[PDB]
RNA sequence: CGCGACCUCAGAUCAGACGUGGCGACCCGCUGAAUUUAAGCAUAUUAGUCAGCGGAGGAAAAGAAACUAACCAGGAUUCCCUCAGUAACGGCGAGUGAACAGGGAAGAGCCCAGCGCCGAAUCCCCGCCCCGCGGCGGGGCGCGGGAAAUGUGGCGUACGGAAG
RNA sequence: AAAUACCGGCACGAGACCGAUAGUCAACAAGUACCGUAAGGGAAAGUUGAAAAGAACUUUGAAGAGAGAGUUCAAGAGGGCG
RNA sequence: CCGCCGCAGGUGCAGAUCUUGGUGGUAGUAGCAAAUAUUCAAACGAGAACUUUGAAGGCCGAAGUGGAGAAGGGUUCCAUGUGAACAGCAGUUGAACAUGGGUCAGUCGGUCCUGAGAGAUGGGCGAGCGCCGUUCCGAAGGGACGGGCGAUGGCCUCCGUUG
RNA sequence: GAAAAUCCGGGGGAGAGGGUGUAAAUCUCGCGCCGGGCCGUACCCAUAUCCGCAGCAGGUCUCCAAGGUGAACAGCCUCUGG
RNA sequence: CGACUCUUAGCGGUGGAUCACUCGGCUCGUGCGUCGAUGAAGAACGCAGCUAGCUGCGAGAAUUAAUGUGAAUUGCAGGUUGAUCAUCGACACUUCGAACGCACUUGCGGCCCCGGGUUCCUCCCGGGGCUACGCCUGUCUGAGCGUCGCU
């Protein structure tokens, strides 16, 4: 009764959505994110799954300040200035 | 469940509105490549996570 | 709030509530039923307000 | 009435949040306009009222934030708001002054050994 | 689909090559002084002769002389209409409109890896000083322009074969002597070099 | 018993600052395997390498000799060529394995404590005024406060230095 | 300080490279769809024509599908179609 | 796009229980046989063994094939429309597809409490991310009754707020 | 053969009230006034909405429970409902 | 003659090879070499007249302003004193996240200040600003049979 029979047990979770990576690995009874660790201040990342780290890097999301930095830098991070008028 | 929390009420908002058809007239515009919506998804066969 | 929508739905339309029952929706927005106190008919301001 | 940034800026402060609640009202309408399911000339207007809005608005922060920087220009405490956000490393470096910065004894080798303009023959 | 597919070794579809190629090839191949300079040398004598410099296929039948060698007043040319002119009087030209008829497109993938247009090589014009001549002759098809210090295997016996069409200057044609030395007297430009 | 000091150690949503987390190709500090090789295998090898942890920067680290030499002597560090598959290591097996001199790229030097001299000659912070800066800096004004003799600043550091 | 390093980042330029089973896993709504409780695993998928001119109108059928007519150099290119 | 002279290589397929994709014969075959059972008339409709209505005959037989829920699903609910694909015959039907709709609380829950336990700081350990520990090696209380010296609110009347 | 939040009763008597009143402090009595936010709530709950790749003879926690026979919540037949 | 079967060819299917294309890779090189408590990377949820995905964006939400440019955008509508694009220096930037009142339910507070009901008056309701940890200089406050001093 190993296989059919006792998948139909499977009925409460284990993980839910962890709230730093949204990934449905947050462990209800560790309280510990399987994939981010979210109540370690760190993120969790090893270096032993390169294609695990490039899901979830700096290209990944917006980077909606970091985008902007990249347009700034070339001004010389330029301050309360405004282009000379009509 | 019937019980739900917040959270998971708003995540299963989303995932209705997604799962709409597109408009008969985004295959008018002119670089026009999608045919249907390919990340439909029905409740007997992909089972949405959790 | 329910308190919220009280001093919102009598401000924009000069009309006094006599209470809100809230739900949020499957579609997820909050749906409120402001019941109106009897001095205001619901369907002489639905006129004023523009909805038929 | 086409709602422009120049003829707003001179304006007075409840002057322009009278001409918001005109637009925000007017928007309100619109937004009851489209359920009640017509007038595809009133729901092409909707955008053109949601930018002037943003228009008003971004005029009414201009004018806050010219006349806080004008208030905080003097005084040697300005809020977190108006301090120059560069890059976080940049704001850690020392100062225009405290890097021209020499020791007495440096400032004494600049004297009286400074590096000469020289040239020699083959 | 890719679960339980097949996805290392040269024969699996995705998968890698056999033996990837590295950027530690050896690229590149370093040849002896003494033999760039007897290449330099093969490649000048045999465009002395018509025979070769015909044979590599340069029209040449109208041009006075082989070893052809014009005035130094050619290297203060500015305009190209002064330099298309002198090939007319030269009677280099049917060289250049040979050149101009063998403007086709390339055969093969070199199109889409920036290598579209092929066409022949022309005439060779070396000079001793630049006066603005590589600035009037840059734009006429086929013809490359040498500095003599700074003679090229590469472009004076361009495929590998050898009698290209060479148009000397005057002042370019003198310090062949000494770049290269004679039989006699050694290279007075080179450190240690007699010609082989 | 009380009040004034000082020392040592608490509390503040005290005034003003600062740190954390990310990226992690390159770089610094640790930690650290086994496949594998030796036709087995344990020392060795793989390898101070992979994984693990920490910390950075536009480069880092290194660096102005407790040096190399044994010469007629060179003269910080780093990097390239060469030394050199060398001296040496090693079940002296398998394997491992630098340095100096030499040619070049670059080239740049310096500062304390101590020792002693000069009335703490020093520095920090608040308030006012005048410039004045989206790198809070300059000049006035105050028995305004504080740190500091359990040692601040100037001179001075092995190439010697100081005093007259 | 400099000379030195730099498979991340922001820009660039180039190639005796690959040409859609190749080249990045990804030329496309790709770290997507989908799978696993999770760590993770991880695709397939380029091309009408010069121009939509994408087949009006008629006709049989309930219709999909046809027969005609028509566009076009060409449907012997008819919307997953060189 | 190719001939000639040179140059270069990820350069020649029948096999690898090769890789990926496609297609055969098998074959209109195995099969579409667990839990007793359907029938008649009508209606809509191009079309009915299967839909709907009526009538018959049956079954579950209150430890139900009944009426409600918790977990889990996530709109599957409801109406209307459609019959391409799917629902291993069909379909006018559906949990399909396309549209629209739909979940209203002081009192039902959650929230609150603690349970087994989990887990910070103090402390301890630890190269380090950190780990141990849960009252233990801790200056672990920011809270009320009275009272002066003071202040404002009301005709400072006397209290609220407070120093 | 649970804890705690929470609630109440009691023992005490520091205090408090006013000088025969327009009584005072004080009332867990009867009335009257005002308020109660936030989140879940549809439906399936299973020989077809869950888990077993599926409308899968498997699995998946409960509540209500008619008449007859009979010891019976056995089996067998029946009503409500299906 | 059948039918069936086999071979070949034409034509038609099935299938997507081949070829030709390439807004993509790969490789080498150059210049730069820039994140974050002034809230980063990442995540969630929202935002368009018609809009699911991608992209863009943040309740000012497929964008505001400003400058440059100078007539479009476009699938369908609709309404030059600057359309649209580009740039981008002004302004804004929901929730979570180092993540910061405390908790992770979006659940509970405390402080201070505003407005409304009210005629600050304790409740109520809304809004605003503060309330994390370590640590530094200082400031304040008290601690000690620590060391003394003085009466």
């Amino acid at each position: 009764t190993k296989g059919t029979s006792s998948f139909g047990k499977r009925r409460n979770k284990t993980h839910t959505l962890c709230r730093r990576c949204g990934s449905k690995a947050y462990h209800l009874q560790k309280s510990t994110c399987g994939k981010c660790g979210y109540p370690a201040k760190r993120k969790r990342k090893y270096n032993w799954s390169a294609k695990a780290k490039r899901r979830n890097t700096t290209g990944t999301g917006r980077m909606r300040h970091l985008k902007i930095v990249y347009r700034r830098f070339r001004h010389g991070f330029r301050e309360g200035t405004t282009p000379k008028p009509k | 469940s019937s019980h739900k929390t917040f959270r998971i009420k708003r995540f299963l908002a989303k995932k209705q509105k997604q799962n709409r058809p597109i408009p008969q007239w985004i295959w008018m515009k002119t670089g026009n490549k999608i045919r249907y919506n390919s990340k439909r998804r029905h409740w007997r066969r992909t089972k949405l996570g959790l | 709030n329910k308190h919220q929508i009280k001093q919102a739905v009598k401000k924009l339309y000069d009309i006094d509530v006599a209470k809100v029952n809230t739900l949020i929706r499957p579609d997820g927005e909050k749906k409120a039923y402001v019941r109106l106190a009897p001095d205001y008919d619901a369907l002489d301001v639905a006129n004023k307000i523009g909805i038929i | 009435a086409k709602i422009k940034a120049r003829d707003l800026r001179g304006k007075k402060k409840e002057e322009l949040l009278k001409q918001l609640d005109d637009l925000k009202v007017e928007l309100s309408q619109l937004r009851v306009a489209k359920v009640t399911g017509g007038a595809a000339s009133k729901l092409s207007k909707i955008r053109v009222v949601r930018k002037s809005i943003a228009r008003v608005l971004t005029v009414i922060n201009q004018t806050q934030k010219e006349n806080l920087r004008k208030f905080y220009k003097g005084k040697k405490y300005k809020p977190l708001d108006l301090r120059p956000k560069k890059t976080r490393a940049m704001r850690r470096r020392l100062n225009k002054h405290e890097e021209s910065l020499k020791t007495k004894k440096q400032q004494r080798k600049e004297r009286l050994y400074p590096l000469r303009k020289y040239a020699v023959k083959a | 689909h890719r679960s339980g597919q097949g996805a290392f070794g040269n024969m699996c579809r995705g998968g890698r090559m056999f033996a990837p190629t590295k950027t530690w090839r050896r690229w590149h191949r370093r040849v002896n002084t003494t033999q760039k300079r007897y290449a330099i040398c093969s490649a000048l004598a045999a465009s002395a002769l018509p025979a070769l410099v015909m044979s590599k296929g340069h029209r040449i039948e109208e041009v006075p002389e082989l070893p052809l060698v014009v005035e130094d007043k050619v290297e203060g040319y500015k305009k190209t209409k002064e330099a298309v002119l002198l090939l007319k009087k030269l009677k280099a030209w049917n060289d250049i409109k040979k050149v101009y008829a063998s403007q086709r497109m390339r055969a093969g993938k070199g199109k889409m890896r920036n290598r579209r247009r092929i066409q022949r090589r022309g005439p060779c014009v070396i000079y001793n000083e630049d006066n603005g001549i590589v600035k009037a002759f840059r734009n006429i098809p086929g013809i490359t322009l040498l500095n003599v210090t700074k003679l090229n295997i590469l472009k004076l016996a361009p495929g590998g074969h050898v009698g290209r069409f060479c148009i000397w200057t005057e002042s370019a044609f003198r310090k062949l002597d000494d770049l290269y030395g004679t039989w006699r007297k050694a290279a007075s430009l080179k450190s240690n070099y007699n010609l082989p």
